[PDB]
């Protein structure tokens, strides 16, 4: 359960990331192109990230209902899963805010 | 000499290669055979660091290989080297014939300045 209420505080914590980078790239009013495709993967990630995270919290909530040691490796594999999906997430954060400095 | 030492490169050069491919198969069959229940965590993470440490020798093996073949190749060149010393050698012992004719020379032409003994000095 923890791990799942971790995940979805991630998941709001870099939805409001990519919201503060949106305002940061508007007023400094940037126009590099290397930082506009970063933004579009960015939103694109976001997109991936929520349906996953929908998906980690119906498997869980599945896995609480029915608990099996079948449910549970499903459940497991659900989470490297997301997890393979944050680390992306927080990859293109990384490349849009070198960009910001850099 | 490096007949035989080049000949052991090359068959290091197969084994390292088999080596190679078995060590990608056993990453395969790991990832594929194991993603089916994580719960396996001693087998998944022995076969990995078995992985890793293959991956290494591998690498270490053609590094080797890369060097020795410097070694071979310098010893591939004793005969050239060898006739090149035994001119030079000859050379050698020519150029003091040389110089002790000239020595004599010298002192016969201090001696008795003979025209002739200019033309020998020449």
């Amino acid at each position: 359960r923890a791990i799942v209420e971790h995940n979805a505080i991630i998941v709001e914590n870099n939805r409001i990331i990519a919201a503060v980078l949106e305002l940061i790239v508007r007023a400094l009013n940037l126009t590099d192109a290397e930082v506009i495709k970063a933004l579009i993967e960015l939103r694109l990630s976001t997109l991936e990230l929520v349906a996953a995270t929908a998906s980690l919290r119906e498997i869980t909530e599945e896995l609480k209902k029915n608990p099996s040691e079948d449910a549970l490796v499903e459940h497991n594999r659900a989470i490297v899963e997301h997890n393979a999906i944050i680390v992306e997430n927080n990859r293109i954060i990384a490349a849009v805010l070198e960009l910001i400095v850099g | 000499g490096s007949e035989v030492e080049i000949l052991k490169a090359l068959l290091e050069l197969k084994k390292s290669t088999a080596e190679l491919k078995r060590a990608t198969a056993s990453l395969r069959a790991i990832t594929e055979e194991l993603k089916k229940n994580p719960s396996e965590d001693a087998l998944v993470e022995h076969n990995r660091a078995i992985v890793e440490h293959n991956a290494i020798i591998v690498e270490n093996n053609r590094i080797i290989a890369a060097v020795l073949m410097l070694i071979v190749v310098a010893v591939g060149m004793t005969q050239e080297i060898k006739k090149a010393l035994e001119e030079l050698v000859a050379s050698t012992a020519e150029l003091k014939r040389a110089t002790a004719s000239l020595r004599a020379i010298t002192e016969e032409l201090k001696k008795n300045p003979s025209e002739d003994a200019l033309v020998e000095h020449n």
